[PDB]
RNA sequence: CUAGUACCGUGAGGGAAAGCUGAAAAGCACCCCGGGAGGGGGGUGAAAAGAGCCUGAAACCAGGCGGCGAUAGGAGGGUGCG
RNA sequence: GCCCCGGCGAGGCGCAGGCAGCCGUCGAACCGGGGAUGCCCGAAUGGGACCUCCCGCGGCUUGCCGCACUCCCAGUCGGG
């Protein structure tokens, strides 16, 4: 996408008021060195289905697959990084992408083919 | 019996539907932000225009 | 109920398929005012494209 | 649970006291600092005899800092009295809530002492009385909190 | 940009390079609202004839501005009102300026 | 800016000032530069000779 | 007197009642002509310079 | 910011106020009292920051602490001491 | 909110943090372009408006087209 400002103001209004689609394209984050050697991309817009690292914060190292992505809030959610609540019930903490690694692909469309075939 | 024009009978309708609060379901999901608006009305406080 | 299925037919079908379908809504809205709230939006919306198709048609 | 508001005392020790609290009270302020000058450093029972007594209108409460064109009362030592019903009601109820919260702590109150009673002035609610020659005047609601803590003499 | 990095660490303006990227603060002020944050220091400045390639090659390093003769001011040698800043010269430069003295 | 209020004036004997008022429900002062809301004495101009 | 009580007679036939062109409550029932937009007196609009009415309607600088 | 909006005037017209929880709702499970607003225990959180929510000044009110205090005369202060 | 051609590539159902449920891999939501539907008043125009509502005349076949004032070209058809 173009943006070329150097007004936060002007930043700011587009991050908040981006159309639906490019929020996928903000949402990206980056593979391990081994996907990066094999496929030969440095990163990816993420996805329910692939298998995922996190890097930063208080569940640092665990793994576990995505179940949901909110484009409007730009959080996804994580198997395996909860807490619990006064009554006992467990509940997603919502993440960012930039805070995480992707160590295993959903490859079963052929437009995310395409992406890697054009960006390699 | 009381005699009426049908438009100011229709206008008077609608003026009448206006007239009550916010629903519950809309504050528990503005998380109490929306709470009133400006159309609330009592027959003996503010007139209409007629 | 999409447009594949509707541009297959011939007129007749398509006006007797309003016909019911706005029957089936006057039900609906009967019956909600004493499961699956959608039924309503779903009927107006599939005659909106009998009535586009159809339009289509006895246009061109 | 869910409480928003502190207390004026200092040294609260959870073992030794116990504490209550009445907010957002459609009272007398004044009353309420009259009436709580008199219950401060008693014993809770002797405090709920006074208030029912007060109640039924056989003792009055003296009147030190909020007597205008009061009159005086039957007794030694009495200028201006009165006999304030609701605060006195109030003030019952919160007593026997303070009663309640150091028996389940674990006190005993036949030994029971109050060592802190504090009227505080709440918020506003604001109000309009229609007046001649064209005006409008304030016509408000004053509100009070009350504090009490209670001891075991040992 | 890596050659003339190697170029100035031989001639011995890499350290002043180094003290203008870390000199380099965030304002006080209402300035950052208004873009203007980060108040950058100044570098050297390399003083050309002609530009075939140096422009492009030392912009992207902190402080460093490169200008040539014709298109001297004294904003350039003197910021903030502060002569004496540090200048790279070419041969070229030097004829030009015996040439036109200004 | 600051000038678009209407006022009048209530003048001597109100046991008030004599400031230019609103005339509807809250009355406010209006358009002077000593009021809440009002113009400004003596703004920054683009007529000004900054070369 | 002048006063409180002449407030009384305040419900005979109204003045004003709404127009159809302008929408609001300024059509002139015994003469035939609104007072804010001119419907019944022109065909086009009641628009003068003084005036800040249309201004404010459409957030305009004075 | 549900603003030329609410509201005022028969009308021409006149015209407000109102921004901020937290990284994450984890937005308070369970117990005693109370007719109920709610209070007290217990919990979440790095921090109650508790939705009457960033920080939270002064005027003003109450309580506690210290000094004085019912034979006494000046715009409430100044100098010197106890 | 309905249809079609392209783009993007999995989620979506306005401001607006809810419940119950639907749409989407036959490529949606969204974006660029082109179409359909588009109640009444209003220049308001078949005729009337103290209430954005009422009352008609011709022709065809219950549904459709025409029917204002001031003019031009014409001419008892029409086109502007
Ligand atoms: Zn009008």
């Amino acid at each position: 996408m173009k943006l070329d400002m150097k007004q936060p103001r002007k930043q700011r209004k587009f991050l908040y008021n981006a159309p639906l689609h490019l929020r996928g394209k903000i949402m990206s984050a980056p593979l391990s060195k081994e996907l990066r050697e094999k496929y030969g991309v440095r990163n990816l817009p993420i996805r329910v289905g692939d298998k995922v690292k996190v890097m930063r914060g208080d569940f640092k190292g665990v793994e576990g697959k995505v179940v949901e992505v909110d484009l409007r809030r730009y959080r996804i959610h994580v198997e395996g990084v909860t807490h619990k609540k006064t009554d006992g019930t467990e509940v997603f903490y919502p993440l960012h992408p930039s805070n995480v690694m992707i160590v295993e692909l959903n490859l079963e469309d052929e437009k995310r083919e395409k992406i890697i075939e054009r960006r390699a | 019996a009381r005699n009426k024009p049908f438009a100011k009978k229709l206008r008077l309708a609608k003026a009448a539907k206006q007239n009550r609060r916010v629903p519950v379901w809309v504050i528990v999901k503005t998380n109490r932000k929306v709470i009133t608006h400006p159309k609330r009305r009592h027959w003996r406080r503010t007139k209409l225009k007629e | 109920m999409k447009p594949s299925e509707i541009r297959e037919m011939s007129i007749e079908e398509i006006d007797k398929k309003i016909r019911e379908l706005r029957l089936e809504l006057a039900k609906e809205r009967g019956v909600l005012t004493m499961e699956n709230p959608m039924v309503i939006r779903n009927l107006r919306r599939d005659i909106a494209r009998l009535l586009t198709i159809k339009r289509e048609k006895l246009r061109e | 649970s869910r409480g928003r508001f502190s207390y004026s005392f200092q040294n609260f020790d959870p073992e030794r006291m116990a504490r209550a609290s009445g907010r957002d009270l459609r009272i007398s302020p004044k009353h309420s600092v009259e009436l709580l000058r008199e219950i401060r450093g008693m014993m809770l029972n002797d405090a709920l005899r006074y208030l029912d007594d007060v109640i039924a209108k056989k003792r009055p409460v003296p009147m030190k800092r909020f007597n205008d064109s009061q009159g005086h009362k039957p007794g030694k030592g009495f200028g201006p009295g009165r006999y304030p019903v609701k605060v006195a009601k109030a003030v019952k109820k919160i007593l026997l809530n303070a009663k309640n919260n150091a028996e389940q702590k674990g006190l005993d109150v036949d030994r029971l002492k109050i060592i802190h009673a504090a009227a505080h002035r709440g918020p506003v609610l604001r109000g309009y009385i229609p007046r001649a020659f064209g005006r409008a005047t304030p016509f408000n609601e004053q509100t009070t909190h009350i504090e009490i803590v209670v001891e075991e003499i040992r | 940009t890596a050659q003339t990095r190697e170029i100035f660490k031989k001639l011995g303006v890499w350290d002043d390079i180094e003290r203008a990227k870390k000199n380099t603060k965030i304002r006080a002020g209402k300035g950052k609202m208004r873009g203007r944050r980060y108040k950058k220091a100044k570098g050297p400045l390399i003083v050309v004839a002609k530009n075939e390639g140096i422009v492009q090659g030392a912009r992207n390093h902190p402080g460093v501005d490169v200008v040539t003769v014709d298109n001297l001011g004294v904003e350039y040698l003197a910021p903030g009102t502060h002569p004496g800043r540090l200048t790279i010269w070419t041969k070229g430069a030097i004829e030009r300026l015996r040439e036109i003295y200004g | 800016a600051g000038k678009r209020r209407v006022t009048e004036n209530i003048g001597k004997g109100h046991g008030m000032a004599r400031v230019e008022r609103i005339k509807t429900s809250p009355r406010f002062a209006a358009f002077v530069p000593f009021a809440v809301g009002g113009r400004r004495t003596h703004p920054p101009k683009v007529e000004k000779i900054i070369w | 007197g002048a006063g409180t009580a002449p407030k009384g007679k305040r419900n005979r036939t109204p003045t004003h009642i709404r127009c159809r062109r302008c929408g609001r409550r300024a059509f002139n029932v015994k003469k035939g002509y609104c007072a804010a937009c001119g419907f019944g007196r022109s065909r086009r609009m009641r628009k003068y310079s003084w005036s800040h009415k249309w201004r404010k309607k459409r957030n305009l600088s004075y």
